[PDB]
């Protein structure tokens, strides 16, 4: 129906087009595309493997895989000039954040019992101030709720709004006479500027999104 | 007296070398490998394996298909911006 349905369409087909149309009918000798792919897998390998690690990791690396994919395409696709709020409908990232951030904490809950409460014990310390350190362990436990999703949001967000708000003002420097169009560009090249920032941000913020629900992931599986 | 016998029987250092073990390997991988393949991309084939070939082979990581598919999305809300206009 919505505008927002069919660019949810459009990152499935350009997801679906990395592990078709990138591979030479998967050749050993590899394709030039497709050591992106391997080296995406090799990071997060080697990423999850270091935060989830233990008897397990493989067990959410297809999770974690395809949260970093689709964050991954998607502060490229949000970034084109004409493409509509997905990530930047902050409702989808923030709901995604918090069903996950409720998924760890019913799975936390249901793997390790009541003594899932023992998570919101953090250390052994002088115990008249141990229960104080249960209640502002927990505030900040479902402060890991909102924060991640957050991060996102306000990320993608501020950097289309800073950019276009910038274009406008370019825009009416060049709307009134050539000596104002003279000095125009000079704004216009930090516009140029903020977009270089504003893409490689994205991907470091897709980095911080895997690695901190990896490591809320490793405070849920391994207690404390 | 007479040499004996034990030289005469082999079987035991010709089932008892190491490299036996590649050579059952090697004799079932190297005879059973087809020595060319069929077609590297292919993928798509509608005229647009075409688009494969210029674009997505292993032969370039030329910015043609990104550039293309860039300018897609830019032709698809801008068109629609003149379908909200």
């Amino acid at each position: 129906l919505t505008t927002f349905s069919l660019y949810t369409i459009i990152v499935l087909l350009v997801i679906t087009s990395l592990y078709t149309l990138t591979n030479n009918n998967n050749k050993i000798i590899g394709s030039r595309w497709l050591i992106s792919q391997e080296a995406i897998y090799d990071t997060i390998m080697n990423m999850t493997k270091g935060q989830i690690g233990g008897k397990n990791w493989g067990l959410y690396f297809p999770m974690i895989f395809t949260l970093f994919m689709f964050i991954f395409i998607a502060n490229l696709i949000s970034m084109i000039p004409y493409s509509f709020a997905l990530s930047a409908h902050l409702v989808f990232i923030i709901s995604l954040s918090i069903v996950i951030w409720l998924g760890n904490t019913i799975l936390g809950l249901y793997k390790h019992g009541w003594v899932f409460f023992s998570l919101f014990v953090p250390a052994g310390t002088p115990l008249p101030l141990v229960p104080l350190l249960v209640i502002i362990e927990t505030l900040s436990y479902f402060a890991r709720a909102i924060s991640l999703g957050l991060r996102l949001g306000s990320n993608i967000l501020a950097g289309h709004l800073l950019m276009v708000i910038l274009a406008g003002l370019t825009f009416n420097f060049m709307l009134i006479n050539l000596f104002t169009l003279v000095f125009g560009f000079v704004p216009l090249a930090m516009i140029l500027a903020i977009m270089m920032l504003e893409f490689a941000i994205g991907i470091i913020q897709g980095y911080v999104w895997a690695i901190l629900t990896a490591s809320y992931l490793k405070d849920a599986v391994y207690l404390h | 007296v007479s040499t004996l016998i034990p030289p005469k029987v082999v079987s035991s250092k010709n089932i008892g070398s190491a490299p036996n073990a590649k050579r059952i390997a090697n004799v079932v991988h190297f005879y059973k490998s087809l020595p060319q393949g069929p077609a590297p991309a292919i993928k798509a084939n509608t005229r647009l394996a075409r688009y494969k070939a210029k674009y997505f082979d292993g032969d370039n990581a030329s910015g043609k298909p990104l550039w293309h598919f860039a300018l897609g999305i830019i032709a698809f809300g801008y068109s629609m911006e003149y379908y909200f206009h």
